């Protein structure tokens, strides 16, 4: 029930500050009296003018401190509200490539849902599991030439060779559409020999 | 006795690089808030001041003699008779003599800055810089003008504001004013 | 005639033969001297500080802690013996289980050398929990986490085979309440001779109103920019 | 007041402004312990570096814990250690001490070294560093071929531009003015708070320790509710002043954790 | 302190957590006061150790000040003596100031 | 009370619903079409 906590610590600050400020009228600020209808209506002397001044100025701080505390909240709620509005536009209305903004991993979509002084986000990722070891070699040479992979990486299981996704495992056989020819076997560092199917 | 800081005070000094009275070695010179005295001769004959308001045996009067033995204070309505000079040798009677003190005893400058404020008079002086305070009385005296008796200079203090620095043995090093610049 | 309270020790320093009393940047008297003996004496603040309260629950159990801020057990040991301390209430002074931290004196829990996970934070990297040891409260070191090895070569690679999708919230505040002050029932109320002396104040009231309707402009305006980015209405099939 | 019965007696008419002083100091004591969490907290697991140094030819000397000093940081960490330097009033310590900071920032590079950007968005996987850097060349626009034909040139000139970080930040002590700010900004107030005890506000005498133990009558009520208002506008005026500077400071630990996010964890595209 | 929590929450029950209820001080023991000491000079005995004690008809002041007023040399003296003030106590007098 | 008044909000709870049901049809219908023409 507490994970909502954010948007009833706005609702408690709200009414506590009411309340104080109501609770403050019950006070003496150097006065005969607490109650403001207990001199407003008693003191027959007309000397008294200090009196309610004490009063006026006592109220008028708690009045300034209340509107400054507000005028705090209300910044600190715009800035709430653009980050909401951010998150809003980006994570919802398309996919975004930030990292850690539109939930904890890859980002495929996202649905808002209404709540009361607020806004939930239903953020959908992608999560890779059961990962094996394999041996990687950076290129491969067939005729005195290297050979680069062109979208992928090469791995082994310990006998052949294949190419496959980084984000799935999908061997594949190396041929000519796969890998593209840029120097010689000269200059790799770490490279390894292997045949190159051509249909 | 603060330790290594940077004080404010405000107070009477003398303003730096002021006009100053260059004399020899005798009129009535004003007493304005302080008068500044310093002299540096060997063997120095003037020793000794007057301070007063009518200097005619009316009103009480202050004078001190100062010698290499002791340092003694009088202070009563002494009556001099044409001119003071240096035994009845500086005045000629006295009157209604009700108080009177005794200090402890003990190139070169020697340097005296006087002060009469709040029904006090103290005196600085310092031998060779800052001025240590020497001695307080508690005479309530109307000083208004200022007489020497025997190479002396002699200046006026004015309400300045300066900035003293403080070391870690607690005496001041530099100080900086706040005009001309 | 200088009146004061605190700790008189011996110092090193070295006053000049007319200075009588020391101060401070802040110009407080740390520093006096003794008109018989003519000796240095530095002058300390006693002793203050705050106090918490740790508690498990009121529905789980009645025991607490009590932590001293900021001070060394060896004067509150003093300061309990003798009656010398402004809380009248000592419960746990009966007891053998006092440890000292860097942010002051626990009483009321013991340590032990085992780390776990965070549960009350206490400061200075201790936490406090209520394990079943007969349960009590413990302190004890929070851990940052479980220590992951890679196993990092020249030729070797992690590829997945599986994945899996998952579902994440988020709860983000938009706006807040809305609220008019009249300036004039609050401050004297039904009253025309209180009235007749706000007046000389100025317009204040005029700002406090116009701050007031700021703010509650800016509250629908937040909403607006939020959940009217479209225009037309999508129904579904 | 300080130390007294009497004083005592006319603050309990003026409200509750200490209860409100307490809660913001609260919240903003709080504030400021999670602000390092939302930063520093990112990760589950603490990565620790193998045994044997070697990346192909990358040199991290000058980054990584140096086992040999008993504090457990990189020479640069201990170059901005070393370069940057009552009545009333109590300071807190933190929650988090420097050596979880110190711990949380090598399993952030050891993590990083080892695994790249894997770690941030699952499972850590293993890579070495050369066929890493193959990766973050194509995500620019330029084929991974130069760097298996320049490795050791751009070794070599990595090499050279973190050695010379150690004198560009060595030469110039201004260049952290910054986080020095702070704590001059915080130091100054609390001195003038301080100070501000030693005036007067309409009375006889501006010391605490003057009025409050030698007025004989008892009149001096309007004398006394003098310095209450006084001593009450000061932390007023205080409290305001920290409660602004909260707000930046919490926009300064936003932008650090979404640099840290969108930086460290992976490469951006943002210009 | 579970009931000084109780009253600083205003309630009877209480989550787990840490909360400050209030301050700690230590009080004073005794009390010290450091004045001046023996250094001191007052000749006013001498207005009582002497024959001639100023005839009647030829009465002569003696203003006394720069001194210390220790009512307690007429105690040392023969106690024949009798203290008789009009308008001043003579235990209020000792904690006093004059000039002259 | 003594001159606290609440201010009713402008959008009701219902049209928020209906903003928020329109974005949900709208991202089930047609993805990331909808906005951006």
């Amino acid at each position: 029930p507490s994970a909502l906590g954010k948007l009833q610590d706005v609702v408690n600050h709200n009414a506590q500050a009411l309340n104080t400020l109501v609770k403050q009228l019950s006070s003496k600020f150097g006065a005969i009296s607490s109650v403001l209808n207990d001199i407003l209506s008693r003191l027959d002397p007309p000397e008294a003018e200090v009196q309610i001044d004490r009063l006026i100025t006592g109220r008028l701080q708690s009045l300034q401190t209340y509107v400054t505390q507000q005028l705090i909240r209300a910044a600190e709620i715009r800035a709430s509200a653009n980050l909401a509005a951010t998150k809003m536009s980006e994570c919802v209305l398309g996919q975004s490539k930030r990292v850690d903004f539109c939930g904890k991993g890859y980002h495929l979509m996202s649905f808002p849902q209404s709540a009361p002084h607020g806004v939930v986000f239903l953020h959908v990722t992608y999560v890779p599991a059961q990962e094996k070891n394999f041996t990687t070699a950076p290129a491969i040479c067939h005729d005195g030439k290297a050979h680069f992979p062109r979208e992928g990486v090469f791995v082994s299981n310990g006998t052949h060779w294949f190419v496959t996704q980084r984000n799935f495992y999908e061997p594949q056989i190396i041929t000519t559409d796969n890998t593209f020819v840029s120097g010689n076997c000269d200059v790799v560092i770490g490279i390894v020999n292997n045949t190159v199917y051509d249909p | 006795f603060r330790s290594s800081v940077l004080h404010l005070t405000q107070d009477l000094f003398l303003p730096f690089f002021s006009n100053v009275t260059w004399f020899h070695a005798n009129p009535v010179l004003p007493f304005n808030d302080g008068v500044y005295f310093a002299s540096t001769e060997k063997s120095n004959i003037i020793r000794g001041w007057i301070f007063g308001t009518t200097l005619d045996s009316k009103t009480q009067s202050l004078l001190i003699v100062n010698n290499a033995t002791n340092f003694v204070i009088k202070v009563c309505e002494f009556q001099f008779c044409n001119d003071p000079f240096l035994e009845s040798g500086v005045y000629s009677s006295a009157n209604n003599c009700t108080f009177e003190y005794v200090s402890q005893p003990f190139k070169n400058l020697r340097e005296f800055v006087f002060k009469n404020i709040d029904g006090y008079f103290k005196i600085y002086s310092k031998h060779t810089s800052a001025l240590e305070p020497l001695v307080d009385l508690p005479i309530g005296i109307n000083i208004t003008r200022f007489q020497t008796l025997l190479d002396y200079y002699v200046g006026y203090l004015q309400p300045r504001t300066f900035l003293l620095k403080y070391n870690e043995n607690g005496t001041i090093t530099d100080a900086v004013d706040c005009a001309l610049d | 005639g200088l009146t004061g309270t605190g700790v008189l020790t011996k110092s090193n320093k070295k006053f000049l033969p007319f200075q009588q009393f020391g101060r401070d940047i802040v110009d407080t008297t740390d520093a006096v001297r003794d008109p018989q003996t003519l000796e240095i004496l530095d002058i300390t603040p006693c002793s203050f500080g705050g106090v918490s309260v740790i508690t498990p629950g009121t529905n789980t159990s009645n025991q607490v802690a009590v932590l001293y801020q900021g001070v060394n057990c060896t004067e509150v040991s003093v300061a309990i013996h003798a009656d010398q301390l402004t809380p009248t209430w000592r419960v746990y002074s009966t007891g053998s289980n006092v440890f000292q931290t860097r942010a002051g004196c626990l009483i009321g829990a013991e340590y032990v050398n085992n780390s776990y996970e965070c549960d009350i934070p206490i400061g200075a990297g201790v936490c406090a929990s209520y394990q079943t040891q007969s349960q009590s409260i413990i302190a004890y070191t929070m851990s940052l986490g479980a220590e992951n090895s890679v196993a990092y070569s020249n030729n070797s690679i992690a590829i997945p085979t599986n994945f899996t999708i998952s579902v994440t919230t988020e709860i983000l505040p938009v706006s807040m309440t809305k609220t008019s002050v009249d300036c004039t029932m609050y401050i004297c109320g039904d009253s025309t001779e209180c009235s007749n002396l706000l007046l000389q104040y100025g317009s204040f009231c005029t700002q406090l109103k116009r701050a007031l309707t700021g703010i509650a402009v800016e509250q629908d305006k937040n909403t607006q920019e939020v959940f009217a980015q479209v225009k037309q209405i999508y129904k579904t099939p | 007041c300080g130390d007294s019965t009497e004083c005592s007696n006319l603050l309990l008419q003026y409200g509750s402004f200490c209860t409100q002083l307490k809660r913001a100091l609260t919240g903003i004591a709080v504030e400021q312990d999670k602000n390092t969490q939302e930063v520093f907290a990112q990760v589950k697991q603490i990565y620790k570096t193998p045994p044997i140094k070697y990346f192909g030819g990358f040199n991290f000397s000058q980054i990584l814990p140096d086992p040999s000093k008993p504090s457990k940081r990189s020479p640069i960490e201990d170059l901005l250690f070393n370069k940057v330097t009552f009545n009333g009033l109590t300071v807190l310590p933190p929650l988090l001490t420097d050596e979880m900071i110190a711990q949380y920032t090598s399993a952030l590079l050891a993590g990083t070294i080892t695994s790249g950007w894997t770690f941030g968005a699952g499972p850590a996987l293993q890579i070495p560093f050369p066929m890493q850097m193959a990766y973050r060349f194509n995500g620019i626009g330029v084929t991974q071929n130069v760097l298996y034909e320049n490795q050791k040139l751009i070794a070599n000139q990595f090499n050279s531009a973190i050695g010379k970080i150690q004198d560009s930040l060595f030469s110039t002590p201004s260049a952290l003015g910054k986080l020095q700010d702070v704590v001059n900004h915080n130091a100054q107030a609390l001195n003038t708070l301080v100070k501000q005890l030693s005036s007067k506000f309409g009375a006889i005498s501006s010391v605490l320790n003057d009025i409050l133990s030698r007025l004989d009558p008892p009149e001096a009520e309007v004398q006394i509710d003098r310095l209450i208002t006084g001593r009450l506008q000061s932390l007023q005026t205080y409290v305001t002043q920290q409660l602004i500077r909260a707000a930046e400071i919490r926009a300064s630990a936003n932008l650090a954790a979404t640099k840290m996010s969108e930086c460290v964890l992976g490469q951006s595209k943002r210009v | 302190p579970l009931s000084e929590t109780k009253c600083t929450l205003k309630s009877f029950t209480v989550e787990k957590g840490i909360y400050q209820t209030s301050n700690f001080r230590v009080q004073p023991t005794e009390s010290i006061v450091r004045f001046p000491n023996v250094t001191n000079l007052c000749p006013f005995h001498e207005v009582f150790n002497a024959t001639r004690f100023a005839s009647v008809y030829a009465w002569n002041r003696t203003r006394i000040s720069n001194c210390v007023a220790d009512y307690s040399v007429l105690y040392n003296f023969a106690p024949f003596f009798a203290f008789k003030c009009y308008g001043v106590s003579p235990t209020k007098l000792n904690d006093l100031c004059f000039t002259n």
